[PDB]
RNA sequence: UCCGCGGCGCG
DNA sequence: CTCTGAATCTCTTCCGACGCGCCGCGGGACGTAC
DNA sequence: GTACGTCCGATCTTCGGAAGAGATTCAGAG
């Protein structure tokens, strides 16, 4: 059940829940995104068609002419990466595009065109896809980071307490459309309407609708119910509906049919109610003065007048009343407006209501959005009908429709890009409702509020805005049309285009030059979902809730993997089996479940999904039928971690992996120790740093071989087969028969990439793996690459770790580590600096670049050559000369009577470079890049030279082996067909052409497979010109510079005392003092720990798990020096198989079941000796072994079963009173050094603004105190020393150089002078019209 | 200035000037022609505001840009803001003559002394080095002086070890906020290229060895270095200026030796004789012929100021362990010893060298903090004691308590779907219950955990206190807490969820045992809002110090009485429970304001 | 490059 | 009715740690001669 | 394709938190 290579070194494991999913692709976020931004999809959606279809179609100011589209054509990148990367040129592919101009004829715009005219046209240039899905720009690599934003849609928000200080909440409408204006509605104290249009001043909400040319009496219909008032034989009275009556007092006996229903002056009840609904009460008389308190609602005018006997939103009084009672107006409507269900808000808003026309609200809007020009209807109406109902300028997603339909209840998903009338009126009802108390608002931290972007996403809208920009132009242009006296290329311009995408992969926020120094750090920066960028909140203004981790975030968002600082919160990265939806959205995946059993089947849940129904817990123990054995689980409904009966859940977690991200998935026993440690290990892990000679980690998680094929660092196999040469360069893998395609069989070629630089300045080398003649299956490890080996991911090394105090060495965090590891040097580490060097055109003459230099010493000549370029592996020292340059001066001014006298007594300028001091080593490569027209030296012709061989000798190869396979498949077409098994090969292969046949298909297909060879031949060597004179060219490079020359210098970096070592928990710690082999501790056998920690951290941090790994480590130990010890005697194979039967068997359950029955004995033994330096132990994330599992373990093993052993004192040897914990752990090397941070400065150079020293590596400078440095020192009496520290050191010129002139003298003074700085700001406040002065002394 | 080429870097304020210049050009030439009153009323509104955006940018209106987008520099700009001269140039500035490098331990040197890389020495004190070297006579100029450090023979180690001999430098740290935070030492010279310093230092530093940066500094003229001297020693500084508390407390690990020290078994080897002195006792100690805690009858003969200053010795025989008396090997002479005769408490050793300073006076007691130091990890090395899988004693009684707490709760949730309660009360009564059944279990947990040791003691058998290495770690008060052990070996409670409100659920695993998803997850909660907590509160905390130290910059003692008659009466505080601080400890070193009378009214 | 901006990381 | 008029409501500005370590970009466009 | 003369527009938007200035106003005494 495992292939050629698990079987070569398999790693025992433990786990009992079967798993039902495998992980997928890693890499797929990215990868998914940008497959469907360049694919030519049909009918076009979410690709370049949409933009296209958007903005291409374009006319003129009725010109009779339009631009409009016909497809689309990338071509073919001029470059591979390599060559990309290595000169430093972008990765790019041509874009190009047919486009159709169309010209109407005159007195008919409808009818056909004059002419039309056809052609290819090119704009703009974007990069390529890596398969690592990274981008080069300048030679280096670049990976853009997707973004997490607020999903487009409305919004409402509370404000508790905050405002008003009286707790008065009011509330607001946010609309965020995908590209447009936001519009905004908000409250007020006085409990008044209003809107804010672009975050502009306060106006009211009627505005808008009086504005789309609606009545206030419609309005009042819309959003307000009737009251029926009617005349009767005595005057007034009113027609009873019951639910008008709900919690009101009455204002009288309400009394119908001559019958008492509810009782003068009392409260309604439910009772009165019931009496209410059943006795059909119609109608009844109210007295007037209840009716006293109302608001007539519409217009009402006698008709014989012709006026307005009550205008509308008017308080009704009795006198109003006997007017439409004496004009004849039997009807009377008016409103509800009950006190707690429908408050009088918008008559009150309408009250208050200074524009009640059309005209007079757009004049409003028109004066308030820009002051100081002159009002006009039809401006009015061009403006508003830009606002909200113009597709080219507010546009919202289908995202976004789909969202607001929503949260309005709707039916349809789907709509147009613009919002409508009823949007506004149902979203002021929906606000209404909520300010009635009714419904609940939607909070921003919830997941489905927030929609994540892509990499398409963002260059299409960069792309959009390039294209809208050059179609303006194009417009401008094409009003002023001419009679086809143009070409269709020079009204487009490539230039902005190319700008615009350049710029957004460059230097956008999210653009950032990427960091790769261990798979595990590119594969978790590629996974990377930030909340800030364009879009997106800032740095200081985040808020604790943004920060805070949502109950809805398990399973989608990693909680356990963020970065620490400043930010926090922000940089979060997503769950392993996350997924993304159509939308745009985050989903997980979950196991249907029946009524009884849990089918294997896999559904897709969305976001908002989940709270209707309830999930079961993975860890949930179960019978092999589905069918839980409890009854009662632990489940969650809306978060609410609670237990349910036996049958009511529909889906149940895939696996216990689903939880935490990658970064944390490879921490084991991560259930014992606190989350804080957890975070702390993940980013020490993400910076770790590659080591010469890598070794296997003992404990396992299961997903490292997932993470291996996962990077692209490593050449796995396409095509299975049996490799037939090897080399450390290159190899080369004969195909089987079945994946060989019948035409152009081939053999594939793998080229390892050796010894080049990382963007830490660290080496990315890779080497083989795999031995000579092996059978190899497709999707498998070849050779490995940095950290990598033979499958799996090893970053640290195995040391026998120790948990005791030593003599205050370890006093909290510091560690004692022997020679004994440096002995064999396994954790030195490379390093490798790029050194520039540019051969500028300057004016006065070009600089030269010989070491042809005046006032050098001959052994500084001596490294370089005739051409002045030190040679390959000559060793440098700190601050030595790295080549020789000189740069011409000019000003001769030649005097012809004078030119004498400057020989009685009394230029080209060297500039060479030179390597900084306190660095050394060994050169290793030198690259020049020479730009074209400018003679190349000898150095760069045997470099071109280098390339002209590496070339043919690929080309050769791969030729000879194609001419093999042609002239075996030609000598087997000629043994059919005229046999000549024995005259075929006596004679040379070089004339298989002119044998005598007779008239078949072989000797014409002879002489056909000639003319191919020739013609193979011929293409070959064109290919080979080519390629020749690619390499030949000069190179492109910035203006004014001849040529630039690279210097790649290699330094060992050796361990030493101040580095910091780290574990696997986040136990930090630095490296004290190295110790000699004999003074550690050592026990009876006679091994002596090398590395001893500080037990005082484990009562402290809540982090336990280290004695687990403890444990495990001495018993992989004791498994592997047994088999060690066995092997070492001459034995036979069946008791080793017999010992691993025993070691592999041991456990529990597992879905292991392996055995090695099925296996070769010389696989058998290959596997021994490979496992005789421990054995390899796979646990999961929170289904790990217990403590009785290493019982067992323990127990195969001679180990005490306790496992703490006495151990013999190292300083006197004598025995410890108590046994001491020890074992074997994984440590980590990480990045930051100790002799790269370090530095000092006596005397230095000075700034030209003021004369201070400087600062930083780059330049030799020196720290800088601080205000609060000063405090400090201030706080002490110490008078004269800031004195001097600010006198001395600092300012004083004419100060400091008395004072070294007086130091070289011996004697010790200070004397004080003036500071300069303080000139400056003299000088800098005299520039103002400000006079500062310095009075008498 | 030139950039890289032809080409050359020009400030905002070039181009300002050159606009300004090129309208009051157009502004001349202007009213040379005679211009239309409108247009030259333009022209010299826009050379209004161009001066004013010379002055300041976009302080009236729209802002102006360069090429990029960034807006362009103002006259003011170089004087507010962090950027403004005063902050990045005039109250702090780049020094020459300093050093940066990683720190380490190196706990073989004293108080007083550090450690310094040999290639650090070499560099800083280059001056001093050339003078000496002159005054020798090795050289006739600065080149070859020059030179031959640059060959760095064997003959310039001996002169930096004699210009370091009684020199001293100070050292800083970055993020300092009392004081103490900077201290000067005299360096001792160490090969490496880290620095090494003495344990108690960085404990009033409050810096740890997980990689901080330090600054050192050094001071040039005699005045300085004598100044440096006299004030801020180690010796010195020993109690915080805030309060009485002294800062020279030992954190972590010689506190642990100490407690396992004084920590005397019922019987043992060598158990049950007398002894003369406390040279027999560490003879006997070195040749194994007796535990190390073994209670002995011996005799001591301490010294006693009770006169007026004059130390009186005084002998008798007491009851002790061997270990008491070998740390009476190393106490002074004036010491009651009956401060040395129990658990010695972290607050215990602290309170008693408090007074050993308050008493006997400062050099015996840095002396006595040193070899105290050093006694106390060559114990601690010799001891050995370390954590083991086995440390956690996991009750058998935990799974009953869930058990009957599960059944509780059960019928809680009975109760509530008979319609006799509402969600409110459940929910309340449910956490009570949670919180006395985990108050139950913490007590058993810690009765089961505190005395279980078991011993014969020579009789019939007998229990005494508890040899777990977890026990002594935490009751010594080195490191942890009764909640942390707690979570360690029981169940860790509740947690609140992070709306504030508590989570009814609670955690009833250890982190010994495994935890479930949703546990974690839950925590997760709790874990990311401290560490935000944390990761904010440092700069408003840095912004209060500034604004409180920035106002008091100038009140300083310039008189000696002011001879006023004016004092303030206070009294202790008592919320209306407990008394919360004693008049003692608030009234303690302060002069009087009038003659306070006993209550004894005329006297 | 002499400085500004941006990014990441460390405490 | 009127005139303050103090009281409240609304609009505008400045301020948000402290050292670093490393890396990457840096006036540029854009027409006018030639 | 390179040196030089010459100047620089429709446009985003989401922060408490307070301090302070100014605008407005509706409340009451004359
Ligand atoms: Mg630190």
């Amino acid at each position: 059940v495992y292939s050629y290579t698990e079987k070569k070194r398999i790693r025992k494991d433990f786990g009992k829940r079967p798993q039902v999913l495998d992980v997928p692709y890693l890499l797929s976020i990215q990868l998914d995104s940008f497959q469907k931004f360049i694919e030519q999809d049909p009918e076009g959606q979410y690709g370049l068609e949409a933009a296209f279809r958007s903005v291409f179609p374009i006319q003129s100011y009725s010109g009779n002419s339009e631009l409009q589209y016909v497809s689309y054509r990338l071509g073919e990148p001029v470059f591979d990466v390599q060559e990309c990367q290595i000169r430093g040129v972008t990765y790019s592919a041509p874009l190009r595009v047919k486009l159709r101009l169309v010209i109407y004829e005159r007195e008919a715009p409808e009818g056909t065109v004059k002419d039309i005219k056809e052609q290819e046209v090119y704009m703009g240039e974007i990069p390529l896809m890596t398969d690592n899905g990274t981008f080069v720009i300048n030679g280096t690599e670049r990976v853009i980071v997707s973004q997490l934003h607020r999903s487009p849609g409305v919004f409402f928000d509370s404000d508790k307490g905050k405002t008003h200080s009286s707790g008065k909440v009011l509330y607001n409408a946010r609309i965020i459309p995908y590209r447009g204006s936001w519009l905004d509605f908000e409250f007020d104290p006085k409990d008044n309407l209003f809107v804010r249009i672009d975050r502009r001043r306060k106006l009211p909400a009627t505005i808008i609708l009086r504005a789309l040319n609606y009545t206030t009496e419609q309005i009042l219909d819309l959003f307000f119910e009737k009251v029926i008032f009617e005349i009767r034989d005595n005057k007034l009275q009113m027609e009873l509906v019951p639910e008008r009556l709900r919690g009101e007092t009455a204002s009288f006996d309400i009394e119908a049919n001559g019958k008492v229903y509810v009782e003068k002056g009392r409260r309604i009840t439910a009772r009165h109610i019931r009496q209410l609904e059943k006795d059909d009460v119609k109608l009844i008389e109210v007295p007037v003065e209840y009716i006293a308190g109302k608001v007539v609602a519409k217009d009402y005018i006698d008709e014989s007048t012709g006026e307005l006997i009550c205008a509308a939103n008017m308080e009704l009084s009795l006198d109003l009343l006997a007017k439409l009672s004496q004009s004849g107006h039997k009807r009377i409507e008016t409103l509800f407006t009950n006190d707690l269900d429908h408050g009088p808000y918008i008559s009150e808003t309408l009250r208050v209501d200074p524009t009640n026309d059309r005209l007079s609200a757009l004049v409003e809007i028109y004066r308030m959005m820009r002051p100081g020009e002159p009002p006009t209807r039809e401006a009015a109406e061009s403006l508003f009908e830009n606002l909200f109902f113009s597709e080219d300028r507010y546009d919202l997603s289908a995202v976004g429709r789909m969202k607001f339909n929503r949260s309005l209840l709707r039916e349809e998903i789907e709509g147009s890009g613009i919002l409508s009338k009823d949007d506004i009126i149902d979203v002021m009802k929906k606000l209404i409702d909520i300010r009635n108390g009714k419904g609940e608002v939607d909070d921003i931290d919830h997941l489905g509020n927030r929609r994540i972007r892509s990499v398409g996403e963002m260059a299409e809208n960069q792309f959009r805005v390039g294209l809208v920009r050059v179609e303006r132009a194009v417009k401008e242009r094409l009003s002023l049309g001419d009679l086809d006296t143009l070409m269709p290329q020079d009204m487009i311009n490539a230039k902005p285009i190319s700008a615009a995408v350049k710029e957004f992969f460059g230097s956008s926020q999210l653009s950032q030059f990427m960091d790769q120094n261990n798979p595990l750090s590119e594969i978790t920066h590629k996974r990377r979902i930030s909340a800030l960028g364009p879009g997106g909140l800032t740095r200081e203004r985040a808020g604790f809730e943004v920060r805070d981790v949502h109950p809805t975030h398990y399973g989608r968002v990693c909680p356990i993997e963020t970065p620490e600082g400043p930010n926090i919160g922000l940089i979060n990265s997503l769950s392993v089996y996350a997924q993304t939806n159509e939308y745009g959205f985050l989903e997980t995946p979950y196991r249907k479940v029946t009524d009884g059993v849990v089918t294997d089947e896999i559904h897709y849940l969305s976001a908002i999904e989940e709270g209707n129904y309830v999930i079961a817990q993975a860890n949930s123990n179960l019978d092999e039928e589905g069918h839980f054995v409890e009854d009662l689980v632990t489940c969650r409904s809306k978060g609410e971690s609670s237990l349910f009966s036996r049958d009511q859940v529909d889906y149940m977690d895939v696996s216990t992996q689903q939880v935490v991200s990658v970064g944390a998935s490879l921490i084991p026993f991560l259930e014992h120790d606190d989350a804080n440690r957890a975070l702390m290990g993940a980013n020490m892990q993400r910076q770790a740093v590659p080591t010469l000679r890598a070794d296997k980690p003992l404990v396992g998680t299961g997903m490292e071989r997932a993470v291996a094929v996962d990077s692209g660092v490593t050449a796995v196999a396409k095509r299975g087969g049996v490799v037939q040469y090897v080399d450390a360069s290159r190899i080369v893998i004969k195909v089987n028969e079945d994946e060989m395609y019948p035409g152009e069989a081939g053999i594939d070629i793998y080229n390892l990439t050796k010894y080049t630089r990382s963007n830490q300045n660290t080496c990315i080398n890779q080497m083989p793996c795999v031995s000579l003649g092996e059978p190899v299956e497709r999707g498998d490890v070849l050779a490995d690459g940095p950290s990598t080996d033979l499958g799996e991911l090893a970053l640290g090394q195995n040391m026998r770790v120790a948990f005791m105090p030593w003599n205050g060495y370890n006093f909290e965090d510091s560690i004692l580590v022997s020679e004994r590891v440096v002995q064999e040097d396994r954790f030195t580490t490379i390093h490798i600096q790029e050194l520039a060097c540019v051969s500028r055109d300057t004016k006065l003459g070009p600089e030269e670049i010989t070491a042809d230099i005046p006032n050098v010493g001959e052994a500084a000549l001596s490294k370089l050559d005739e051409s002045g370029i030190v040679y390959i592996g000559a060793e440098v020292t700190g601050g030595d000369i790295l080549v020789g340059k000189v740069t011409p001066k000019g000003e001769t001014q030649l005097t012809p009577e004078e030119k004498l006298l400057r020989a009685i007594f009394g230029d080209v300028k060297d500039s060479s470079l030179r390597v900084p001091n306190g660095v050394s080593g060994t050169v290793i490569d030198v690259q020049v890049f020479t730009r074209d027209g400018v003679e190349k030296d000898k150095r760069a012709l045997e470099i071109e030279e280098m390339q002209l061989k590496q070339a043919k000798k690929d080309l050769s190869e791969e030729l000879q082996i194609l001419e093999a396979g042609l002239f075996s498949r030609i000598r087997a077409v000629l043994v059919a067909g005229g046999v000549e098994a024995e005259k075929l090969d006596k004679l040379p292969r070089d004339r298989w052409l002119e044998l005598g046949l007779t008239d078949e298909e072989k000797q014409n297909q002879l002489e056909q497979l000639a003319e191919q060879y020739d013609e193979l031949k011929h293409e070959f060597e064109k290919k080979l010109e080519a390629k020749r004179r690619k390499i030949t060219q000069g190179d492109d490079l910035a203006p004014g510079v001849l040529k630039i020359v690279k210097v790649y210098l290699a330094v060992k970096r050796r361990i030493q005392p101040g580095d910091k070592m780290a574990g696997r928990h986040g136990n930090k710690g630095v490296i004290s003092k190295i110790n000699p082999i004999e003074d550690m501790p050592y026990d009876e056998n006679g091994t002596p720990v090398d590395i001893v920690l500080n037990p005082l951290g484990v009562p402290s941090r809540m982090n336990i798990g280290q004695i687990l790994e403890t444990h495990l480590g001495m018993a992989a130990k004791g498994i592997g020096d047994k088999i060690n010890a066995m092997l070492k005697q001459q034995q036979e194979v069946a008791k080793l198989r017999e010992f691993i039967q025993r070691a592999y068997d041991l456990g529990a359950d597992v879905r292991q079941k392996v055995d090695l029955s099925t296996f070769s004995d010389e696989e058998v033994m290959r596997l021994a000796e490979n496992l005789r330096k421990g054995m390899p132990i796979a646990t999961p994330v929170f289904d790990g072994a217990k403590e009785a599992e290493i019982k067992e373990l323990l127990k195969l093993g001679d180990l005490p079963t306790s496992g703490q052993i006495r151990l013999y004192d190292g300083r006197t040897g004598e025995q410890f009173e108590r046994p001491v914990t020890v074992g074997y752990m994984y440590m980590l090397k990480l990045n930051h050094l100790v002799d790269d941070k370090m530095h000092a400065r006596s005397t230095g150079s000075y700034s030209l603004v003021t004369q201070q020293p400087l600062g930083g590596k780059a330049q030799f400078g020196g720290q800088r105190f601080g205000e609060m440095e000063v405090w400090a020192l201030e706080a002490y009496g110490a008078a004269y020393t800031l004195q001097e520290m600010l006198t001395v050191k600092s300012d004083d010129v004419n100060g400091r150089t008395k004072m070294y002139k007086n130091i070289v003298d011996g004697n010790h003074q200070m004397e004080p002078g003036m500071p300069e700085s303080f000139n400056v700001l003299l000088k800098e406040i005299r520039s103002l019209g400000i006079n500062i002065e310095l009075e008498d002394e | 200035v030139p950039l890289d080429g032809g080409r050359f870097a020009t400030s905002d304020l070039n181009d300002l000037y050159r606009r300004v210049i090129n309208r009051n050009n157009r502004l001349k030439r202007l009213l040379d022609l005679a211009a239309p009153d409108i247009i030259v009323r333009n022209e010299k509104r826009m050379l209004q505001e161009a001066v004013d955006a010379l002055l300041d940018n976009g302080r009236r209106g729209r802002a102006i840009t360069g090429s990029n987008k960034r807006p362009l520099k103002s006259l003011a700009d170089m004087i507010k803001g962090k950027q403004g001269r005063f902050r990045q140039n005039l109250l702090g500035k780049r020094v020459d003559y300093s050093g940066r490098s990683v720190i380490t331990v190196g706990p073989y040197l004293r108080l007083h002394q550090c450690g310094l890389p040999k290639k650090m020495a070499l560099e800083l004190f280059k001056p001093f080095i050339y003078g000496k070297l002159e005054l020798r006579g090795l050289a006739t100029t600065i080149k070859a002086a020059k030179k031959m450090v640059e060959r760095e023979e064997a003959v310039v180690w001996d002169i930096l070890d004699e210009v370091i001999r009684e020199h001293p430098v100070l050292l800083n740290r970055a993020p300092t906020l009392h004081r103490l935070g900077i201290q000067a030492f005299e360096p001792v010279l160490i090969e490496g290229k880290a620095i090494q310093l003495h344990p108690l230092v960085c404990a009033a530093y409050n810096a740890d060895f997980d990689g901080d940066q330090m600054a050192v500094h050094v001071p040039l003229t005699l005045e300085a270095q004598l100044e440096a001297r006299a004030l801020m020693m180690s010796t010195n500084n020993i109690l915080s200026p805030a309060n009485g508390e002294p800062i020279i407390v030992p954190s972590q690990d010689v506190v642990l030796g100490l407690y396992y020290m004084t920590r005397d078994c019922v019987n043992a080897k060598g158990e049950g004789m007398v002894l003369t002195g406390p040279k027999e006792a560490e003879r006997l100690y070195r040749s194994g012929l007796a535990s190390l805690h073994a209670r002995v009858k011996v005799r001591i003969t301490e010294y006693e100021k009770d006169a007026n200053g004059e130390l009186v010795a005084k002998t008798s025989l007491k009851d002790t362990t061997v270990g008491r008396a070998i740390l009476w090997m190393i106490v002074p002479k004036g010491l009651p010893y009956s401060i040395v005769n129990q658990a010695l408490g972290k607050k215990a050793i602290s309170k008693m060298l408090n007074t050993c300073y308050r008493i006997l006076g400062l050099k015996p007691t840095v002396i006595f903090a040193d070899q105290i130091m050093y006694t106390g990890f060559a114990y601690a090395a010799r001891s050995g004691a370390s954590v083991g899988i086995d440390d956690m004693v996991i009750p058998e009684k935990k799974h009953e308590i869930i058990s009957e707490a599960e059944a509780e709760v059960a019928e809680i949730q009975e109760q509530f779907q008979s319609g006799l309660v509402t969600a409110g009360e459940r929910y309340n009564k449910v956490i009570d219950i949670w919180a006395a059944a985990n108050d139950r279990v913490s007590k058993a947990m810690m009765d089961n955990l505190q005395t279980e040791t078991v011993i014969n003691r020579d009789g019939q058998e007998e229990k005494q206190v508890s040899f777990n290495s977890i026990y002594m770690m935490a009751d010594s008060g080195a490191r942890g807490s009764a909640a942390q052990i707690r979570q360690l070996a029981g169940m860790r409670g509740l947690m609140a969820k992070p709306d504030g409100s508590i989570i009814e659920t609670p955690i009833t695993a250890n982190f010994r045992e495994g935890l479930n998803v949703l546990q974690y997850f839950i925590s997760t909660h709790g874990a990311r809002k401290g560490l935000a907590d944390t990761a904010l509160k440092t700069a408003n905390s840095g912004y209060l110090t500034r604004r409180l130290v920035d106002v008091a910059q100038d009140l300083v003692v310039t008189e000696d009485d002011c001879g006023t008659h004016e004092g303030i009466m206070m009294t202790p505080v008592i919320e209306g429970g407990d008394v919360k601080e004693p008049l003692r400890d608030r009234v303690l070193g302060r002069v009087t304001a009038e003659d306070v009378l006993k209550p004894g009214t005329a006297d």
